[PDB]
């Protein structure tokens, strides 16, 4: 009903004189085949549209002046409509798990306090903390490894303090080309003795390393590994370690390739909650995304005209809550508190009226989605990844792990073979520059030239390559693939027009959470700067 | 029967924190946040209408001073036109779009390649680093439009772009062999 019948595509490729090519007959038997497939999975119609789709391609390829393009071209975009009809019209249960991850380190207590509100409000939902077992050190390792190579540089500015050159572009640089050096030693070290010992776990490696290297103390440490194993397992710790369909997958590997040689604790995240919605299926939420305010809750505050956005409302509603009712102890006050009196008070009163915890944040009750698709969430317009809904084995979870497949296999053929050549930092990064240069066309040179920060990231001011490996980007991917019958797209040039169909409903989440503000993984020009006059005052003075 | 729509890959250059990711973000989405940086999908495209010619721009935002030229040589090979961002209290940021204009022109092998030059944060003219008048002239004498931009009040940022695509047509047809 949605799509054209073969009678109404006839009528609309319809050529006067014109012989029924066979490649033209087969596009009406597979559009006839699509309207009687009542019977069929939401997955098996999807395909069936992919096959029609690539017979059409297949006839314009054939027939490239044909009269019946103008028709055909039309009833392409009529398939890319009939994919979301498909989407929209059977939707089925999102599985009742809210999964969370946290791994490298002992998860903060901070972190718990958001997942106890999903928690507390939504005792109809699993929940799970996604934390890795085998490497509660590598937060430590990085941690060490950075203190040690900005110490290293401050020295080396010791007596040129007040030159022009000696600035935070400089330090930042200098202290990369350190880190380089230290973080090869050991991913040597690591591959090393993993070869040798495979019996090995990575905090067992990590632990020597830092005693060996660094003169940490294994006592410390190992109680550390206990203090952190104790406490994810108090709440909900669900060990990466045990999830067999992740372990024996296609990219637990690279999943351990941003854990252990690239301390991107946010890169491995981004892989591990693609294994979670592919085998599990539910609801992923980052821990610092806070529930859903109740939309009734504040229905008779009026934003004050001093509130300008949105986000800035809600960030001084979830101030409030937290001010009055204290569920998050620290959380901060400080938007809230600028607000008038009048109506600081209005909140005040409120909030006292308010005994259940289910009348502040919303209980998500039951989700259902389609089979096809993975839901995520929209920033300032954008997609981010901070937030996914998916059933289990859906169709794009299955598309967004070939997305993190060929862009890794892009970036490890490509910079691999030049690390291994053991020069330094700037000879590896002007080598792997030109190697990319080398491989650029236009249809991935956008992508291209997203991934020559790969070696900085976490270390240095903008590296956001992450973004572009496994965060959002896959997802535009993912969506694109989707959409234009198509899988690995490296273009992820698509309009917001088309990813707003995947949006994660804005009722059900609150982003503009004061963790939020703070990433874990990449900080901005001014952060780099603030962190250099820390850096030195702290060195120095 | 109209022609079919021009893609155009627009890159956005200029130092850290000037404002490129505020501007692009504000052109696509008509969205400004103070204190709220997500990290977001940043492979920004919208559907133009210029001069009422429909347009798809993929714009691709750069991240910092490159240090590596052949890295960013990729940024380059990308744009069929630049925006070319500093920040008008900010005159270091001044100083280094001077830089790119030599690069592009390097890398593109051209005098005249489309460019235009954007002083960003016209709202902080309180806190001003670079006159109105040495930047206006640094585009004059280059043959490049300048617009005093504030992703912030969203004032010129629609214009800045459009301007940046007229300038993209117009040497694409120059470019039209026989050059
Ligand atoms: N007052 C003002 N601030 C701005 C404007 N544009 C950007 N900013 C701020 O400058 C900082 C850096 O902006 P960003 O877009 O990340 O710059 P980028 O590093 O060039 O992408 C952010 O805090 C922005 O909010 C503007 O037009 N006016
Ligand atoms: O030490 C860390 C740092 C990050 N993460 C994971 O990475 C996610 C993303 O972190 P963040 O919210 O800082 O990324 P952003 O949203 O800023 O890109 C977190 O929710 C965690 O799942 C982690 O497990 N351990
Ligand atoms: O919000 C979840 C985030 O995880 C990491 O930060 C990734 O870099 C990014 O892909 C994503 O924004
Ligand atoms: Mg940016
Ligand atoms: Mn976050
Ligand atoms: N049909
Ligand atoms: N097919
Ligand atoms: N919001
Ligand atoms: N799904």
């Amino acid at each position: 009903m949605s799509l054209v019948n073969r009678k109404q595509l006839e009528k609309m490729a319809n050529v006067r004189f014109r012989v029924q090519e066979d490649e033209y007959v087969a596009i009406l038997d597979a559009l006839e085949e699509y309207h009687n497939m009542s019977e069929n999975t939401v997955v098996e119609k999807y395909l069936k549209l992919k096959d029609i789709n690539s017979l059409t391609d297949t006839y314009i390829d054939t027939y490239k002046k044909s009269g019946r393009n103008k028709a055909l071209k039309k009833f392409k975009e009529y398939l890319v409509i009939e994919i979301l009809e498909l989407k929209n019209s059977n939707l089925t249960p999102v599985e009742k798990n809210l999964h969370f991850i946290w791994i490298g380190g002992q998860i903060n207590d901070t972190a718990i306090n958001y997942i106890n509100q999903w928690k507390d409000v939504n005792s109809d939902y699993n929940v799970n903390v996604f934390y890795d077992s085998n490497a509660f050190l590598i937060n430590t390792l990085k941690k060490t490894i950075i203190e040690s190579a900005s110490n290293d540089t401050l020295e080396s500015f010791r007596e040129n303090l007040n030159d022009p050159e000696f600035n935070h572009t400089a330090f930042f640089r200098k202290r990369m080309q350190i880190i380089y050096d230290k973080q090869q030693n050991f991913i040597n070290y690591y591959k090393a003795q993993k070869e040798e010992n495979p019996d090995l776990i990575i905090d067992d490696i990590v632990k020597t390393y830092l005693s060996n290297e660094y003169s940490k103390d294994i006592d410390e440490l190992n109680a550390y590994i206990e203090e952190s194993l104790n406490k994810v397992t108090e709440n909900s710790g669900n060990d990466v370690r045990n999830f067999e369909e992740f372990k024996t997958g296609e990219v637990f590997n690279l999943y351990e390739q941003e854990l252990v040689e690239r301390w991107n604790l946010a890169g491995a995240s981004d892989i591990l909650r693609v294994a979670i919605l592919k085998n599990i299926g539910g609801v992923y939420l980052d821990v610092d995304m806070l529930p859903g305010i109740h939309p009734d809750l504040f229905k008779d505050i009026n934003k004050p005209d001093s509130v300008k956005t949105a986000v800035d409302w809600e960030e001084m509603q979830l101030e409030a809550i937290m001010k009055h009712k204290e569920y998050i102890p620290e959380y901060t006050s400080k938007h809230f508190d600028t607000l008038d009196e009048e109506v600081q008070s209005s909140f005040e009163s409120v909030l006292a009226s308010k005994s259940d915890k289910s009348e502040i944040f919303l209980p998500l009750g039951d989700i259902e989605v389609s089979p096809l698709e993975v839901k995520i969430a929209f920033a300032k317009g954008s997609i981010i990844n901070q937030a996914l809904i998916s059933a289990k084995d859906s169709y794009c979870s299955d598309l967004l792990i070939k997305q993190i497949q060929n862009r890794y296999k892009i970036l490890n053929d490509t910079l691999g073979p030049i690390i291994s050549q053991g020069n330094d930092f700037n000879t590896t990064m002007n080598n792997f520059g030109e190697s990319l240069g080398a491989i650029a066309n236009e249809e991935n040179i956008s992508f291209i030239a997203k991934i020559g920060s790969y070696l900085r990231v976490g270390f240095y001011p903008e590296a956001n390559t992450t973004i572009t490996l496994s965060g959002p980007t896959i997802y535009a991917g993912a969506y694109k693939d989707l959409l234009t019958f198509k899988e690995m797209s490296i273009d992820t040039s698509i309009l917001s027009s088309e990813l707003r169909n995947f949006e994660f409903p804005k009722v059900n989440i609150s982003q503009a959470t004061e963790q939020e503000k703070n990433s874990l993984w990449q900080f901005n020009e001014e952060r780099a700067k603030i962190q250099f006059e820390e850096y030195k005052k702290n060195y120095f003075e | 029967d109209p022609p079919p729509s021009e893609t155009h890959k627009l890159v956005v250059v200029g130092g850290g924190g000037v404002g490129k990711s505020a501007l692009t973000i504000q052109f696509i989405q008509s969205y400004f946040v103070s204190d709220y940086d997500p990290n977001i999908e940043d492979s920004y495209t919208k559907i133009c209408s210029v001069d009422g010619i429909p347009a798809r721009l993929d714009i691709l935002d750069t991240a910092g001073q490159e240090e590596f030229g052949a890295m960013r040589e990729q940024y380059m090979r990308a744009g069929h036109g630049f925006l070319l961002v500093f920040a008008i209290n900010d005159r270091q940021s001044f100083n280094e779009v001077g830089k790119l204009f030599t690069q592009i022109l390097r890398v593109k092998d051209r005098d005249d390649f489309p460019v235009v030059l954007v002083g960003n944060k016209a709202d902080l003219e309180s806190q001003r680093q670079v006159p109105r008048s040495e930047a206006s002239a640094f585009g004059a004498s280059h043959h490049v439009a300048y617009f005093e931009a504030s992703a912030k009040l969203r004032l010129n940022v629609d214009e800045a772009f459009e301007q940046l695509v007229r300038a993209v047509r117009k040497y694409q047809e120059q470019e039209l062999p026989p050059s």
